[PDB]
DNA sequence: ATCCATATCCACCTGGTCCTACTACCAAAAGTGTATTTGGAAACTGCTCCATCAAAAGGCATGTTCAGCTGGATTCCAGCTGAACATGCCTTTTGATGGAGCAGTTTCCAAATACACTTTTGGTAGTAGGACCAGGTGGATATGGAT
DNA sequence: ATCCATATCCACCTGGTCCTACTACCAAAAGTGTATTTGGAAACTGCTCCATCAAAAGGCATGTTCAGCTGGAATCCAGCTGAACATGCCTTTTGATGGAGCAGTTTCCAAATACACTTTTGGTAGTAGGACCAGGTGGATATGGAT
């Protein structure tokens, strides 16, 4: 079998767009977007983790990493979206 | 019960994302609020990419995003374009652009 | 076969580039390039080929050696 | 007649700067891909969407190639690009 | 007074391309340094060697740049280089 | 423990200074305006660097910014850089 | 009896292989890895000293310094190439006018 | 107070530097350069070969990996020669 | 300003490519609950090296003058390249179809992991002691350029 | 061709710097042997999709002719920038000090993992049904440029 990210990009673009459908190729390039930004945040957060003598990756060198990554506005909106989560999740 | 996605208040998936972390060898352990985070940051961009191609669909009179709106959503966007400055959407084409040097007159 | 860009190719790739006007030494030129590139690219692609011990050419091949030359691509898997 | 040179060209530039189908016609590229290919490794198949990669990765890279080239021209006030001006681009661009 | 225009610029550059010392001032540096990342973030000391390596980072950075400039130069019949060399090669560079 | 406000340092990077750099760049000949905008050039390039640089600063938890903090930053801006660590 | 020697290599192939498990690369690492990774850096470093080292000499000297490793890669394509993206600190540039800016 | 045992490649490059030239020396921020250039050299083929396995399924590094990782990474001769060597020093370990 | 020849654009239409949707099936995934393990946060502190101070010397930045040759403006014309056209060759298309070979499944052993006991080794440290590199002075010789 | 003025250079030294070289201590690699676990090689093969060969139809490549206008060559001069020079500042250098804050060590506990048992889910494959758009068709109208 063979995942994709594909069906929550489509529960986001309802989310967003609900009129507006999307082509298949334009699926299939937004699932590469998805795994190529995972790749290189996850990336970015492994190399901080080493550069530091530790041996676990938190929600913290994920933050780190966005900030590395990601341009300014997208960084602050995105780093906003993400800490939401996680303080969201665990008063849960 | 609810999945972690519920409990981030995500629509995308928390377990795959950690899962994806415990196999990519990014380090030995993960801790349960990276994947919640990384899901969040994932969900956030694609919610913004595909706006800005909706927009750019219904510019055209569409109703569905072909590729070639997410190449103007990019490339119009100056964040975007510079996180996807080395990347290359297929049958997305060129901004329509003419050097203001060969104009008429 | 590098001769199969025929000339109004080359000439299309280049108005979508922005260009007006085409030198009558562009042609030769821009398939020297085109030469190179595909050569590094499809000897990438082969090389994950021959590391998978296939004898076809996927399309994931082609995506991993784009990744590797610094030319990401999105719309056909990775 | 009817038209100055030069006009036509600037309604092509507008023409394939609204498009996004393939410039090279498909099949001669892909023979051009069998021949580069059967001297890394002999008796290779491509699948379809591998060939396909290659000439969208090929026609985006030389479009931008174009770009930098048409800058380069521009450059030297004038306004048809020339192989210096692919050389300089590549140059600077560190494929030299 | 006795070399014409030009020559002693000759006799710089094979100088400086014959050599590896840094050409800005440390300290002069090490204040640009330390304005420029005073406005990032309050109370950041330096280790020295990061200063220094930050120098060495710049001054590598500028030369392949000027390096690029004037081939831009030359490419306009130009000997001299300009803004718009600098521009047009950090353009083509994709910065 | 006060001390002075640092502000238009950028005129430290003198105009021998940017001579110099453009020698060693094999450059013969330099218009006026270069000098302005190389220094305008020289402070985004530090800019970006410094960025990343006390960011991993700040994730480690340090005041002081090390080399190997420039040598991370350079080496993730593609300018990876050699003698100081890593 | 060290594994380098076995190997017949200067280069440690034991720290090769922690040093490879240590930074997560895959969930195993076979024996026969850092044995042949140990080979090609002790190869690498062996022909970027010999440059470097004719260098030197090239320039009356006893040591080598970042300047002879620098015209070392820098006077080599395929090192060039590997290095393309590398500064060397205190390195320097090669000599090279543009000829048009010759008398 | 048992400060960090920080380790280096300087014996190793050190030995191979007499190997090839045994009367020239090398200075300290030459050698840190060399010991950088090891690390990364490191750094980018077990990058390639973790890639590789992850590409087909594996969770093995082995020297297999290593070497289309070398042939991937390295240009021409370099490639060519670092592969005969890594392929002399794996036959000569098995061999005992 | 007049008019002709295209090129462009908006409206409406129609076939088929392409979406979503809804059913069932289900291995894999994801969650849960229970038990053991451990990474690394806190607290303390030894101590490296970073900031800051003073002082003084001269290397080098700054500000100015002056004139050489460079860039940029103008003019011209040779010939290069774009426009348009007729011809006709290929590319496209799509269709069927062997069969190469990608990929799914299973067996099973060479090789990798885990752990415990034994050596070996690589840094770190200090102290000695030489080679050699940087820089200062001086005195041939070249060389750019004015004649 | 002559020759001045200044830079270049070669040959040494000598001061201090920076490298190799000794002994020794030694936690922490690294080796080793044993036992236990398993990734993926091999072997078989079922289904996908890749290659190839056929057959039209016209879209678009090729080759030519012919004219406009663009590149490049030549000429001219305002003025921008290089070279030289006088002045003195503020960088470099040495050395010392106080203490920030980095980094080493121990305690402990919150969070992570390990494992089994259960529930849910995404995703795969068919199979219905519909809208969306690609490509014409027609005729209005804007546009380029020659009168
Ligand atoms: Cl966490
Ligand atoms: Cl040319
Ligand atoms: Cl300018
Ligand atoms: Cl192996
Ligand atoms: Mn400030
Ligand atoms: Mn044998
Ligand atoms: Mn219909
Ligand atoms: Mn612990
Ligand atoms: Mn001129
Ligand atoms: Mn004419
Ligand atoms: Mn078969
Ligand atoms: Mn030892
Ligand atoms: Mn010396
Ligand atoms: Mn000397
Ligand atoms: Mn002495
Ligand atoms: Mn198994
Ligand atoms: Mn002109
Ligand atoms: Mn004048
Ligand atoms: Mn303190
Ligand atoms: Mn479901
Ligand atoms: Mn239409
Ligand atoms: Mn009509
Ligand atoms: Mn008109």
């Amino acid at each position: 079998r063979k995942e994709s990210y594909a069906i929550y990009v489509y529960k986001v673009l309802k989310q967003v767009h609900p009129d507006t459908g999307i082509s298949s190729k334009a699926m299939s390039i937004m699932n590469s977007f998805v795994n190529d930004v995972f790749e290189r945040i996850a990336g970015e957060a492994s190399r901080l983790a080493h550069y530091n003598k530790r041996s676990t990756i938190t929600s913290r060198e994920i933050q780190t990493a966005v900030r590395l990554l990601l341009p300014g506005e997208l960084a602050k909106h995105a780093v906003s979206e993400g800490t939401k989560a996680v303080t969201k999740y665990t008063s849960a | 019960a609810k999945t972690r996605s519920s409990r981030a208040g995500l629509q995308f998936p928390v377990g795959r994302v950690h899962r994806l972390l415990r196999k990519g060898c990014y380090a030995e352990r993960v801790g349960a609020g990276a994947p919640v985070y990384l899901a969040a940051v994932l969900e956030y961009l694609t919610a913004e990419i595909l706006e800005l191609a909706g927009n750019a669909a219904r510019d055209n009179k569409k109703t569905r995003i072909i590729p070639r709106h997410l190449q103007l959503a990019v490339r119009n966007d100056e964040e975007l374009n510079k996180l996807l400055g080395r990347v290359t959407i297929a049958q997305g084409g060129v901004l329509p652009n003419i050097q203001s040097v060969l104009l008429p007159k | 076969n590098i001769q199969g860009i025929t000339k109004p190719a080359i000439r299309r790739l280049a108005r979508r580039g922005g260009v007006k006007r085409i030198s009558g030494l562009i042609y030769e030129e821009t398939r020297g390039v085109l030469k190179v590139f595909l050569e590094n690219v499809i000897r990438d692609a082969v090389t994950y080929t021959e590391h998978a011990k296939r004898k076809t050419v996927t399309a994931m091949d082609v995506v991993y050696a784009l990744k590797r030359q610094g030319r990401t691509l999105y719309g056909f898997g990775g | 007649h009817c038209y100055r040179p030069g006009t036509v060209a600037l309604r092509e530039i507008r023409r394939y700067q609204k498009s996004t189908e393939l410039l090279i016609r498909k099949l001669p590229f892909q023979r051009l891909v069998r021949e580069i290919a059967q001297d890394f490794k002999t008796d290779l198949r491509f699948q379809s969407s591998a060939v396909m990669a290659l000439q969208e990765a090929s026609e985006a890279y030389l479009v931008a190639l174009f770009e930098d080239t048409n800058l380069a021209a521009i450059h030297a006030k004038r306004v048809t690009i020339m192989p210096k001006d692919i050389q300089l681009a590549r140059r600077i661009r560190g494929e030299r």
